[PDB]
Formats: C-alpha cells, sequence, structure tokens
C-alpha cells in the first residue's frame, strides 16, 4: 500500500495569512490527491479533487497545486473557521484507499 | 453486441509464461466489466489510475490483456513504480501506469505433484526491461568479462529458471495466475465504452 | 443532498453489529457508497465500498470480516460487523463518492456515528 | 565488470536451483517419513544425491570467488556459507576413507547390541531396550551392568578409528585454513566486517567459560539437593560428599536428570500440574490441540499460519499399514511449505511438544523472505530457544485458565511453583555441564592439547570436575566414552544445545519486559502481549543475514550471550534450594569413587 505523510504536523497562522501545507505520497501517483478538511465535532468535507481542481461551493481562497509525489494546498487568506484537520487522499490505488495523517491548522 | 473476450483471457485452459506473457489486443467490441465482479475476491484487485466502481461507463481505445502465471509473493511487484524480478526482467509496468490487475490463485489448475515446470522466468539481465517490452532471446547471460561462447560455465548461466510449481507450495509460491489490464486513451474513436 | 447515520453503540467483543446510512437529496442508483471510520492517532481509514453493480471491496485486514450492502429501493446502505475486536472502536462516516473522468473522490459524508467495544 | 556483481548473479543462481532441489529433497524425505516404502526410499535417497551433487558443485565453482574482493556484508556471507559447505580439499581417496569413517560410525552406533551375561540370546539395543531400563530402573547393579557393557561393546570398537577420524578431520581443516576441526565447529560464531559487531572464533570458548563459571553456584545447589535426595534413596550407594555415579543420572549419559524427578520429588503428597485429565474430560483431539496452539501464537501477534500446514502436515498417526516415524520434527521444505510431524497423543507432553514445534515452524515463517543460504537461525542455538521459549509460555498455569484447560477453582501456590521449576532444572541446569565438557574435551582433543594416551583419564576428569560425577568403573584407554553418544559418534556439533538454552531464557526475560509481567519469571506468560511478539519477531525475521551477536540484542539489548536471564527464571528455585541445602554439604570431591 502507498503510505501518505502530511507537513507540518502542527501549525498555527493568523486571520488573513496565507499558509501551505505540504502533502507527500511514498511513490509517484500522478494528480491523482484530494483535500479534505475537517472541524471539530464535523465529518471531513471535500476541498480539492485531482490536487488542482476546485470543488463546488468552496471558496476560491483554497488551492492545490503538484504532481507525482510533492503536493501542496495553499490558503491565500486565513479565516477563524479555517482552524481544522486538513487530509490529503491519493486516488490513483483502488479501492484501497489511504488518507494523509492530518495536519492542524489554528488561528493566532 | 459482440462482448469482449474477456472469458478467453481469464477462462484460458493454460496461461503463458511471465518472461513471454501473453498479451491480447482486446478493440470493437463491448467490454463486459459487468461479470468481472461476482467471481468473488480473487486474490488480489488493484486498479491504478480508475476505480472498479466507475468500469461499466468509461470509453478506451485499446485493451492489452496481459495474462500470465507467478508466485503468490512475487505479485506484489505488479505495481507501478515496483521493483524486483517481474519489474527489471520479465515485466515493467510505467509510473504513469492507468489500468487494473487481476491476481487470483491457480493451484488446482497450474500445480503438478512430480512439479510443473512449463513456466519460465528470465533471473538474471545485462539492464532492467523498459515497461510493456518483452525480451523472449534465451542467450547465454555473461555475468563477467571473459566469453561466454554461448555455453554455460563460469560467470556463464541461462537467464531463464523454473518456477516448478506444485500443489503443496505455500501461499506466496502458489501459481497465481495474473491479468493486466491496460487502458489505452489516445486521439482514438476509443470503440470499446459498454453500455 | 443529506446522509444520516445510525447503528452506533456499547457491544461485547467477538459479536455483530448493523450500522445504516440514510441518504437523500440525490438519486442512490447512480453514486458508489463507502465507509469510512476514523480513530485518533490513526485518522481516517477507508473501510468498505459498494458500487453500482452489485460489487463489494473491502481492505486486506477488514475483508472477509464485514459485509457492505444497499438498497436502492429504500435507498438505503447497510454495513455488518461481525467478529469485532478492540480495534473497530471507531467514528463511522457513509461516504457519497463521484468521478470527474479519472478522478475519484468523495463528495459528501454524513454525521459519522460512534463504535465502541469493552 | 566488478567481481560483486558476478558474486551476486552466481549467488542468485544458485538461490533459485538451491531452492528448487531442496524443495524436491524435503518432499521427498516428507514422503518417506510420512509412508516407509521402497519407492519412496528411493525417490528421497535419488534425491539426495542430487542435492548433494549439486551443492558440491556450486560449492566447487564458488572457490573461484576470492572473498577479500566483495565488500558487501550479505553477499560475503552467502559466499563463504556456500565455499564452507565443500569440504573436497584432500585427494579423492582420503575423502572416500573419511566418507567410510563417517559410515562406520553410523552403524556401529546405530547396530549396538548388548547380551546379559548367561544368554546370549537375549540381548537388548540401546532404544529402546537400554533406554528404558536407564530411564525407569532403580537397580544399582543392573545399570551399572547396561552401563559398563554398552560403553565396552562399542566404545573399544570405536576408540582407535575415532583417533583416525580425528586426524583425518585435523588435517581436512588444516587444509581449509583453519586451525583445527574445533576452530571449523566456531566458526559458526564467527563474526567478521562489521564494526562493533565482530566475535572472533577463540571468543566462543571465553565466553562459554565465563557464563558456566557464573551458572556455577546454581548447579552446585541443584546437584546438591540431588545427591542428598539419592542418598535418601540410595543410603549405601552415594556418599554425601563424592561425586554423582553417572549411571545413576536419569538417562545413560547423565544429559538430563529428569527422570530422577520421582526420586527428587519436592512435595510427595500433591500431584503436579497437568491437564490430562481435562484433557480427556472435555475430548480433545490433534487438532484442537494444534489449533489452541496456534491460537496463543496468534495472541502475541504471530502472523497467519497457512492452511497448507492443516492440510499436509498429519497431526495424528495414520496407523494401520501406512508405518511413519513418532519423532516430532517441524519441517520447513522451501517455498512456503511449513508442517509439522508427529503422532500427537491425549496428552499434555504432546501439547507442550507441539507448542514447540509450532514456534519452530513461526522462526520457519519468520525469515522466509530471506535468501537461501541465510534461512536459518543467526546461529547453531536460535531455532530450538525461539521453539523452546514457546513451550515455556503454554505450561504456565496462566494459560491453562485461559483456555479453559485448567479449572478456575485450582489456585497457584509456591508448591506448584516449585515442582515446577525443579522439574524444568531437571533439564535445562542439568545438561548445561555436559555439553559445555564435551565440546571443551572435544575442541582441545581438535587442538591437540589432550595426546591419546591421556584421552579417557581427561576424559573423566572434566567429569570430576566440571560436572561433578564420578565414573562407576575406572576406564584405560581402550574405552572410547564420548563416542558412545550419538553426536560424537556420528559428528554433530553439540555447543548448539548450550548457547540455546543460555538463549532460551535471555528471550523470555526480555519478552516478559515487553509484557509488563508481575511477579517471578517462572509464572510469565507472554500471551495477549502483542509487544513481546513483536520484539521477537524483529530477532526472528533476521534469519542468517545478520550476525547473531546483532540478532541477540535486538531482543535482549546485550551484544553477547549472557546468563543473567538464566538464574533469574529460577531465582525463586535456587532460594529454596538455598533453604534445602543449608543444612546439606554443597559440593563434590574427584578423589572420592564409588569403588574407592
Ligand atoms: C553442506 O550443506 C548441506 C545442506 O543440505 C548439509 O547437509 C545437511 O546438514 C544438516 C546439518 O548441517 C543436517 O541436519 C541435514 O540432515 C543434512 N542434509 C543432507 C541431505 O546431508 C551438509 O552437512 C553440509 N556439509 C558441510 C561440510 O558443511
Ligand atoms: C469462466 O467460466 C465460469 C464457468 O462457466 C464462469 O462462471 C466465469 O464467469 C467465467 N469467467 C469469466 C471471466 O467470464
Ligand atoms: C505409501 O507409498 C506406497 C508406495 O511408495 C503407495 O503405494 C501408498 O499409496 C502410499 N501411502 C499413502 C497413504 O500415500
Ligand atoms: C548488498 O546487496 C543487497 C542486494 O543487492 C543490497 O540490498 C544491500 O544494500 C547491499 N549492501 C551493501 C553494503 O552494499
Ligand atoms: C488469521 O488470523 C486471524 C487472527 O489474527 C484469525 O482471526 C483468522 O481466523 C485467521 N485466518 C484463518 C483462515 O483462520
Ligand atoms: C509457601 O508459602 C507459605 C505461606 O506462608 C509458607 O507457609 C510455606 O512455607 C511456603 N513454602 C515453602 C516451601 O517455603
Ligand atoms: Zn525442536
Amino acid at each position: 500500500d502507498i503510505q501518505m505523510t502530511q507537513s507540518p504536523s502542527s501549525l498555527s497562522a493568523a486571520v488573513g495569512d496565507r499558509v501551505t501545507i505540504t502533502c507527500r505520497a511514498s511513490q509517484s501517483i500522478g494528480s491523482y490527491l484530494n483535500w479534505y478538511q475537517q472541524k471539530p465535532g464535523k465529518a471531513p468535507k471535500l476541498l480539492i479533487y485531482a490536487a488542482s481542481s476546485l470543488q463546488s461551493g468552496v471558496p476560491s481562497r483554497f488551492s492545490g497545486s503538484g504532481s507525482g509525489t510533492d503536493f501542496t494546498l495553499t490558503i491565500s487568506s486565513l479565516q477563524p473557521e479555517d482552524f481544522a484537520i486538513y487530509y490529503c487522499q491519493q486516488s490513483y490505488v483502488s479501492p484501497t484507499y489511504t488518507f494523509g495523517p492530518g495536519t492542524k491548522v489554528d488561528i493566532k | 453486441t459482440n462482448l469482449c473476450p474477456f472469458d478467453e483471457v481469464f477462462n484460458a485452459t493454460r496461461f503463458a509464461s511471465v518472461y513471454a506473457w501473453n498479451r491480447k489486443r482486446i478493440s470493437n467490441c463491448v467490454a463486459d466489466y459487468s461479470v468481472l465482479y461476482n467471481l468473488a475476491p480473487f486474490f488480489t484487485f488493484k486498479c491504478y489510475g480508475v476505480s472498479p466502481t466507475k468500469l461499466n461507463d468509461l470509453c478506451f481505445t485499446n485493451v492489452y490483456a496481459d495474462s500470465f502465471v507467478i508466485r503468490g509473493d512475487e505479485v506484489r511487484q505488479i505495481a507501478p513504480g515496483q521493483t524486483g524480478n517481474i519489474a527489471d526482467y520479465n515485466y515493467k509496468l510505467p509510473d504513469d501506469f492507468t489500468g487494473c490487475v487481476i491476481a487470483w490463485n491457480s493451484n488446482k489448475l497450474d500445480s503438478k505433484v512430480s512439479g510443473n515446470y512449463n513456466y519460465l522466468y528470465r533471473l538474471f539481465r545485462k539492464s532492467n526491461l523498459k515497461p510493456f517490452e518483452r525480451d523472449i532471446s534465451t542467450e547465454i547471460y555473461q555475468a563477467g568479462n571473459k566469453p561466454c561462447n554461448g555455453v554455460a560455465g563460469f560467470n556463464c548461466y541461462f537467464p531463464l529458471r523454473s518456477y516448478s510449481f506444485r500443489p503443496t507450495y505455500g501461499v506466496g509460491h502458489q501459481p497465481y495466475r495474473v491479468v493486466v489490464l491496460s487502458f489505452e486513451l489516445l486521439h482514438a474513436p476509443a470503440t470499446v465504452c459498454g453500455p | 443532498v443529506q446522509l444520516v447515520e445510525s447503528g452506533g453503540g456499547l457491544v461485547q467483543p467477538g459479536g455483530s453489529l448493523r450500522l445504516s446510512c440514510a441518504a437523500s437529496g440525490f438519486t442512490f442508483s447512480s453514486y458508489d457508497m463507502h465507509w469510512v471510520r476514523q480513530t485518533t492517532g490513526k485518522g481516517l481509514e477507508w473501510v468498505s465500498t459498494i458500487g453500482t453493480a452489485g460489487d463489494t471491496y473491502y481492505p486486506d485486514s477488514v475483508k472477509g470480516r464485514f459485509t457492505i450492502s444497499r438498497e436502492d429501493a429504500k435507498n438505503s446502505l447497510y454495513l455488518q460487523m461481525n467478529s469485532l475486536r478492540a480495534g473497530d472502536t471507531a467514528v463511522y462516516y457513509c461516504a457519497r463518492g463521484d468521478s470527474s473522468g479519472y478522478y475519484y473522490y468523495f463528495d459528501y459524508w454524513g454525521q459519522g456515528t460512534l463504535l465502541t467495544v469493552s | 565488470s566488478t567481481i560483486e556483481e558476478q558474486a551476486k548473479t552466481f549467488l542468485d543462481k544458485f538461490n533459485h536451483e538451491a531452492e528448487d532441489l531442496f524443495y524436491q529433497s524435503s518432499l521427498a524425505s516428507w514422503n518417506y517419513n510420512t509412508n516407509i516404502t521402497e519407492e519412496n526410499v528411493q525417490n528421497m535417497n535419488n534425491a539426495g544425491d542430487k542435492w548433494s551433487a549439486f551443492l558440491k558443485e556450486q560449492s566447487t565453482l564458488a572457490q573461484m570467488y576470492p572473498l577479500q574482493e566483495i565488500q558487501n556484508l550479505t553477499v560475503k556471507l552467502q559466499l563463504q556459507a556456500l565455499q564452507q559447505n565443500g569440504s573436497s580439499v584432500l585427494s579423492e581417496d582420503k575423502s572416500k576413507r573419511l566418507n567410510t569413517i563417517l559410515n562406520t560410525m553410523s552403524t556401529i552406533y546405530s547396530t549396538g547390541k548388548v547380551c546379559n551375561p548367561d544368554n546370549p540370546q537375549e540381548c537388548l539395543l540401546l532404544e529402546p531396550g537400554l533406554n528404558e531400563i536407564m530411564a525407569n530402573s532403580l537397580d544399582y547393579n543392573e545399570r551399572l551392568w547396561a552401563w559398563e557393557s554398552w560403553r565396552s561393546e562399542v566404545g573399544k570398537q570405536l576408540r582407535p578409528l575415532y583417533e583416525e577420524y580425528v586426524v583425518l578431520k585435523n588435517e581436512m581443516a588444516r587444509a581449509n585454513h583453519y586451525e583445527d576441526y574445533g576452530d571449523y565447529w566456531r566458526g559458526d560464531y564467527e563474526v567478521n566486517g562489521v564494526d562493533g559487531y565482530d566475535y572472533s572464533r577463540g571468543q566462543l570458548i571465553e565466553d562459554v567459560e565465563h557464563t558456566f563459571e557464573e551458572i556455577k553456584p546454581l548447579y552446585e545447589h541443584l546437584h546438591a539437593y540431588v545427591r542428598a535426595k539419592l542418598m535418601n534413596a540410595y543410603p549405601s550407594y552415594i556418599s554425601p560428599i563424592g561425586c554423582l555415579p553417572a549411571h545413576l543420572l536419569g538417562d545413560m549419559w547423565g544429559r538430563f536428570w529428569t527422570n530422577l524427578y520421582s526420586l527428587t520429588v519436592p512435595f510427595g503428597q500433591k500431584p503436579n500440574i497437568d491437564v490430562t485429565d481435562a484433557m480427556v474430560d472435555q475430548a480433545w483431539d490433534a487438532q484442537r490441540i494444534f489449533k489452541e496452539a496456534e491460537k496463543f501464537f496468534v495472541s502475541v501477534g504471530l502472523p497467519n499460519m497457512t492452511q497448507g500446514f492443516w492440510e499436509n502436515s498429519m497431526l495424528t498417526d495414520p496407523g494401520n499399514v501406512q508405518k511413519a516415524v513418532c519423532h516430532p520434527t517441524a519441517w520447513d521444505l522451501g517455498k512456503g511449505d511449513f508442517r509439522i510431524l508427529m503422532c500427537t497423543k491425549v496428552t499434555m507432553d504432546d501439547f507442550l511438544t507441539a507448542h514447540h514445534e509450532m514456534g519452530h515452524i513461526q522462526y520457519d515463517m519468520a525469515y522466509a523472505a530471506q535468501p537461501f543460504l541465510l534461512r536459518n537461525g543467526a546461529n547453531e542455538g536460535f531455532h530450538e530457544a525461539v521453539g523452546e521459549i514457546m513451550s515455556l509460555s503454554a505450561a504456565t498455569p496462566k494459560h491453562l485458565k485461559s483456555i479453559g484447560l485448567l479449572s478456575p477453582d485450582f489456585q497457584e501456590d509456591n508448591e506448584t511453583e516449585i515442582n515446577f521449576l525443579l522439574k524444568q532444572a531437571l533439564t535445562i541446569v542439568g545438561t548445561l555441564p555436559f555439553t559445555y565438557m564435551l565440546e571443551k574435551w572435544r575442541w582441545m582433543v581438535f587442538k591437540g592439547e589432550i595426546p591419546k594416551d591421556q584421552w579417557m583419564k581427561k576424559w573423566w576428569e572434566m567429569k570430576r570436575e566440571i560436572v561433578g560425577v564420578v565414573e562407576p568403573v575406572p576406564h584405560d584407554e581402550t574405552y572410547c566414552d564420548p563416542a558412545s553418544l550419538f553426536h560424537v559418534s556420528n559428528d554433530y556439533s553439540f555447543i548448539r544445545y548450550y548457547t540455546r538454552t543460555l538463549y532460551q531464557f535471555q528471550f523470555q526475560e526480555a519478552l516478559c519486559q515487553a509484557a509488563k509481567h508481575e511477579g517471578p519469571l517462572h509464572k510469565c506468560d507472554i500471551s495477549n502481549s502483542t509487544e513481546a511478539g513483536q520484539k521477537l519477531f524483529n530477532m526472528l525475521r533476521l534469519g542468517k543475514s545478520e550476525p547473531w551477536t546483532l540478532a541477540l540484542e535486538n531482543v535482549v539489548g546485550a551484544k553477547n550471550m549472557n546468563v543473567r536471564p538464566l538464574l533469574n527464571y529460577f531465582e525463586p528455585l535456587f532460594t529454596w534450594l538455598k533453604d534445602q541445602n543449608k543444612n546439606s554439604f554443597v559440593g563434590w570431591s574427584t578423589d572420592w569413587s564409588p569403588y574407592a
């Protein structure tokens, strides 16, 4: 199976700042990546699909980039509600999908 | 309503050896993935780049059905970005491989008490194989710098060796039949869609 | 569009349970359902997948232990769980998956239900 | 190209063909063992001959691979193992003569038969004839007569022939660039090329000497207790301070003192811990016993065993016409085939033996991904020690109550603790001095430190100094006492049973540290402890790829063989021995003899 890693494990940023979180796969997977956001007490919600495309209804402040092994998710402006856990998931290998360990974004 | 010959590939009486894995080109037919699921888990069913659920309503140009027989512990080398005997010397899959791998145990069919030596693999090669390249020539592999003169000896070995399957082999060494369905999407009509 | 989970609770080790998910706002006979469980530390973990043409997928450590099923007439999803171990304590979510071509993704999940074993 | 790539390619070739031929030979041997027929014998002989010829050819071809131009440690280890196998260094005439010596060793030892006086028709073999009278009879004269008769009717036939064998083996070893055959045997413990993990071949002798020096007080106390109990049984046969007779040590050679338990019972009013009655009451069969053993093994996280284990391996005696050997063995046929061969009965001893063989199977499965030459224990003692720790854990009352084999009304007390610990010490503690003296004697004979005219004279010296055992009748140079043993005559290295023991408690005390066990080490049970299972499996999966020092350190945290866990395991027993022997003399004098 493809082990998935995220960085940084813990993160703190202020409202309105720009943040970037990186995700790494154990092997090349192309552009088959998805980004989910999970707020405390709620189920994770899809943010990004195909590692470069925007889901319908999500604000445009979320962006994804990267292909192969390294991927980056960037928030140009941080909102107070953005404090959550972010997961990167590989869709290259199916049906045994795997998720990232999850990076925590707080509010300063 | 001409169903693609998936039964020809999966229900073949005798599969081919891994060094010359049997490649069949499937095109201009209705792709019947509708029955590839009710045969239960085989031992492994992994689709890289696509999803097994969405394998009914997507058009493909050519379907390359690569059927062969390997051991159980070594089928894990049938995957993109893998290193091993099969990947280096027998069967290489590219990093951008989009397709599916179906691996099922065949101890009942491809094992003999006296030993099924009809399955061979290339143990030695000068360089690793490129994706989707078959080498069948049985030239004597030269290990050292001294000439071999086409005869086995010191630093001179036959490239092809025998699985020699027997029914009492373990799960990792039992004869596993592996079919790799490679899907190609080019500037073609892609007459293989299926209702 | 909504997904509602039910069936969580406290059960003895080695028991069985039947988790259920009710889906609304979309045609159930066009989406492929998934079951994903989450534990503290280990994070999210895909557990089951069922597609349109009666096909079921589970991981190596889950295959032969659970059983996913669907009812298009009732637009419901069901998950039988047997031989429960101490590692099954998790929050389970039912997932709707859609593909934008070659890329597969989980659109919406439910609310999740907590299952613990003592 | 570099010679390293050539060595790697040749090693891959040898791995493949050796795997194929070894599986063929193992299948033929298993077919012979489970089914003794002439066709099976012919198939086994053909497979073994093909395997041996292939091994000889491969070693001969490998001999032209120099050792010091390859830097990879794994490749060098495999090349050394393959080159070490080939003994074809001398001329064919003397090699065949040496093979004749070995065959004569085997045949004379196997066909040894003793006829009682005044009746040359009622003669008994060593097994089961003399073995039964040694392990069950208590008559001094009869055991003495059998002892002297077997060591005289066979040892004299082997003494000068064994001297010739020693000379030939020394010549062969010096032809292989070794100090002697003892150096050749100690080569299994040799480590070179690893920084910080090196183990010189001469270091093994010093380490074993130090470990025995640490052992000595415990063995002294156990010997004192056994001698006191025997003197209670034999008031006028054993002196309170003299050495124990060689013919009153359970079996013939004194390897194990188990049979003296009835003569050395701690508490004769309370029965020991046995589940045979519970086995009969609940109506258990062999399959249930092995399934519960596998449940114990998977409780600690050890992986699934293939269904082929249940399909192929015979658990019950077929009986009827099909005759099979009833010796419990763990068969690793290669290519994923693991089997167990034993005629299981409804017995707790068979339960523990099944656990030991199943642990052997686990150890074989652990290194199944290693290269063929490295698919073995890191040294000569890891495999059986790993097998024995499982029987150690299973025999504890905690597991018996865990799986319902023991009634909850039974309460563990210090009496059961003492009984179990003494029953174990009659096996573990007894065999260590004997193994030490035998291996040391053979090592120095190979070194030439013992002139021939002083073989037996020195052989019984160590018995009076190391094991504290005096021969019942003095022996001249015509006798050959060590050749009477199976291992010395058949030429199997005997040190493997010493270090193994010193490992089987190093692992256990380590695993109990990962199991958070509270209390005595004898009561420790690794069940329901995945930490101990993972810690053990870390060393089990290594095989012969890594040096045995590193493999040992991977579990015990020490890079050298240690005996402190062995003394800790018997610490309550050692304290009880102190309490019992505070009024009994401890120690033996070499001058005392039964014949005075
Ligand atoms: C060479 O290797 C072979 C491996 O088969 C050795 O033969 C086995 O040796 C083990 C113990 O060393 C025995 O338990 C087996 O019964 C042997 N099997 C056979 C078929 O002989 C052989 O002893 C090795 N020889 C040397 C000189 O190292
Ligand atoms: C192979 O034949 C069996 C028996 O007719 C059938 O059940 C199975 O579906 C066939 N396999 C395929 C891939 O059609
Ligand atoms: C045992 O071997 C003989 C001949 O080798 C064979 O005829 C017989 O069937 C065998 N028995 C079993 C139980 O396989
Ligand atoms: C030795 O060879 C093996 C297999 O080719 C390789 O995995 C290992 O890294 C090598 N070790 C060294 C020290 O070169
Ligand atoms: C494999 O081991 C697991 C426990 O780890 C057990 O539940 C399962 O039944 C085993 N497999 C079989 C076929 O018994
Ligand atoms: C076992 O413990 C009891 C409890 O005090 C004690 O009376 C008894 O002497 C102990 N047994 C031995 C052999 O010391
Ligand atoms: Zn054993």
